[PDB]
């Protein structure tokens, strides 16, 4: 998955 | 001789703000009497790998918003979902707003960013949007809403709102009408960004450095019409070359013609020999013509 | 690409304003106000290849010396000569005037410059103090007096003025002690730097940012110690290798020793074949320790 | 007797493409075709390098009006210099008006080509020559002959194969590619290069075979038998190639009657020794040929 | 040859 | 001392030599008023250089493609012309330099001078003579097309070559001024057998008047041939016709030894010299007209 | 086989 | 002891 900050 | 000179942060600084709905502390940016922010503000990790967000924003209650300038602590008078921000009305206008506008950066163009948590800025550091509509940034959890910024005379363009680190690393974000650079999405879910061009007009900008610090190595007699190369760019993992003012001053001041380093960079393609240029053995991409500029005349 | 490190700089509203520019005859360059101080080159009470300054200082008379801070006009107060600076008392304390101290960089170290043009900040970059006592910026003419500093939260330390240009793209300047960094001096002649060695604990920890971005192909079984990597420094242009708890803490996290990478770092002189390490072919010493560390693992 | 030489492409449309390339004190031979020059790298040392050269650092005294290049009397203007592998192409201002149709190729072991041995960007002679299992061509080099340029034929299209840098020993010799890549894993050192053990020829020993036996010289063939799974286990061992498949070795197969695995087995034999009796007069095993070289001779191709 | 900026 | 091959001086021409560049190829143009003329192939690279398409190369060509320095300095392109063999482009700046000029066109025989010039940049002169074959005997390298050949007569410049062409034979032809090629050569990279070649008569008979002046006249005797009966001969012996010719007549004039005279030397001479030599010389020498003899020996 | 210059 | 031709 991409990583939200 | 060249680096990557960042702008000063002083205009910039005094409009950072921490915003927290429920869990999630991030930062957001504060100008005349709206915040921006992430819109994923409003998510617990929970919903965090697929948000709903229509869904998300009906239970919002006003009181649970809690906005930081410093100590102080700004009262919300209304909220607006605008595509992965919200935009909170405050009833306090912001005394430090610089003059500024909204835009939107091209691959090569370079900017600004000013890494905040907790609404307090840290550091900063200066980035290339890349032909992926991602930037190769530093960026740990609690920097989103972080922003990217120019400086254009008397002016701040506003221009990058931090959100997301891809699995490949890099980073990217919406600018200010709440949209994303690219394809990218405010959810934990495969993203794959698309392959990279390098930045010709960027390695050409940096090739007219180099010869301004006495470098030239690379020089020939050959030559390559804009025409030729852009056609052989396509096949090489080269963007297009475009017409640029200040590659033509660049021209201008250096004696050496744009088609004289289009040549260059087809032989270089072909590897550097271990010789060097400034310092460096592959192309560099992440400095634009008007930074080679700024820094080399002024 | 991407590693997650970048040449970070401290943010700069704090030093903005403690920006001046100093003007004496014909000569305009920038200074640095607090308190009731501006510090300065004295090289600005020149009209310089090889300048007598206590005869130079002989015909400063007190308003001699126009600064400004943004339009407002500073009265000078008294003026003295230390070292190769100016410190010119002024009749205004800096309201802006931060928690501050003067220090020292040691090689290796890293901090920001704060470049300005007729007391006018420009930008910002990050640096590293090299062996030579040079750093490698980006100055035109009228950059004397930009500064360098590092922050500590809300305390800035102040370490470098800048001076002097040795050659094409290679920097020093002095402290504010109005001391020069090794041993250059203010003046137009030839200075031919310091020998200039590897920065061995920055390329340290740049194997360990490399290994925590999962590039760790250089690790091998061997190993090599401070002791015997240090007796071979000399000879091969890298420092000393010194104790460091940045290093221990990186060490730790990522399983890799120090002495598995000294041993890394002697195959990689010997080249890099045609392999990278986050994209280059060369050491990286740019970065510090704690500038690694503090991006990647956040402090 | 016989009816197979060791025939050559004819030179007529090699030879205007040859120049000499001059840096320094030293002079050699170059391959002009629109508007590059190939020759070796080693053009840009001076003799006390050779042995261990640091080719990058010698580049970075190369500047640009350093090399002459003459095409009979006339100079060419060099626009630009890169090094590749072991060559330099050279861009020139003047495209070649005697450019043929041509292509960059390779030559596998038992492959023949032409070589066209040049002196100062004068060709002299040419000779056909075998690339070996090592990777090596038996050639008749002197001194200034590198840059010399092996070729082959296709009616009117040149294929390109070999650039002359290398004597590792007496009468044995390499080279690279137009990719300025060597062959084999030889380097452009004057060290210590010891040639990778060289194989007889199989196929080009078959292809030998079938000329001899179409000239009725045939003692050699007997009853027996050997396949190509077994000739190729045996190989190994006994100093010989693999037999691999060819489409000529079959044709020569048919109009003979002689099968491919008549004259494996043979082969095996006549290993042992060939006792005296001589096949188109020699008592060694002949190599030399490809088949294709012994069909175009015999049966024209 | 060094230059004072 | 004496007799040379005299060249004409080079000032008049020298301010007028410019370089002319459109995408990879620089050669040399003549600026004149506000046109320079320069040869058309200066629009190929290498790729089409062998059969260049001329008509079509046309088509594609913007203005500002164009890079014509005079110097440093740099003329704008106002519009372009292709006639025949040579570009004719108009400029804004008319030449300051100027000389009061004509264009003409040698026939066999005729001698001249050429300006060889590389990159804009004149490098040196030589004399010639244009040969039968209509091509001359020059020394020319890769960079010198568009070197002019020309004629001082009076108060006033003939232009009347430019150079294109090598030959295979080693010799050089190119174009008059309205960018048309002597002989049947063309701007293409293609076999073309230069035709035989005559020894110049007049040029020959002149060279022998120059030997008479110089006290060298062993080969004068007392046979005698008109021209009538000389030219029926030359045409079978590789001698080019003679006519009537007005210099001849005056050096027939200032040394007593008439034309005829000279016709019954060349018929016997032809058997060969016998090693005796005339002038330091073995063969005929036919690079020398009578005005240049003339010019040379009388004033 | 001619040669533009 | 090879040699570069």
């Amino acid at each position: 998955x991409a990583v939200l900050x | 001789g060249i680096v990557k000179m960042v702008s000063p942060t002083s205009k910039i600084e005094p409009c950072i703000v921490s915003v927290t709905y429920g869990s999630m502390t991030l930062n957001g940016l504060w100008l005349d009497d709206k915040v921006y922010c992430p819109r994923h503000v409003i998510c617990s990790s929970s919903n965090m790998n697929e948000p709903d967000y229509s869904a998300l924003l009906c239970r919002v209650t006003l009181g649970d918003f809690t906005i930081m300038s410093g100590r102080m602590s700004l009262t919300v008078v209304s909220y607006q979902m605008q595509g992965c921000q919200l935009v909170l009305t405050v009833s306090l206008q912001n005394p430090y707003t610089p003059k500024y506008t909204f835009g939107n950066v091209k691959p090569g163009e370079t900017f600004t960013v000013l890494a905040a948590y907790n609404g307090r800025p840290q550091g900063a550091f200066h980035v290339t949007m890349r032909s992926s509509y991602t930037i190769k940034g530093s960026f740990l959890c609690g920097s989103c809403g972080s922003v990217g910024y120019v400086l254009t005379g008397d002016s701040v363009k506003f221009v990058y709102m931090h959100q997301l680190e891809l699995s490949t690393g890099c980073h990217t974000g919406t600018d200010f009408t709440g949209n994303f650079y690219g394809p990218y999405r405010d959810a934990q879910v495969v993203q794959l960004p698309v392959k990279d061009y390098v930045q010709t007009v960027n390695v050409i900008a940096w090739l007219y450095a180099a010869i301004l610090n006495n470098c030239a190595w690379f020089v020939q007699n050959d030559v390559c019409s804009t025409e030729d190369f852009n056609v052989w760019a396509m096949a090489n993992g080269f963007s297009q070359v475009k017409a640029d003012l200040v590659l033509d001053a660049l021209a201008s001041m250096t004696g050496v013609s744009i088609e004289t380093l289009l040549a260059a960079i087809k032989r270089l393609y072909m590897g550097f020999q271990g010789r060097q240029i400034l310092g460096s053995c592959t192309f560099e991409d992440e400095l634009a013509p008007s930074d080679v500029y700024q820094q080399l005349a002024g």
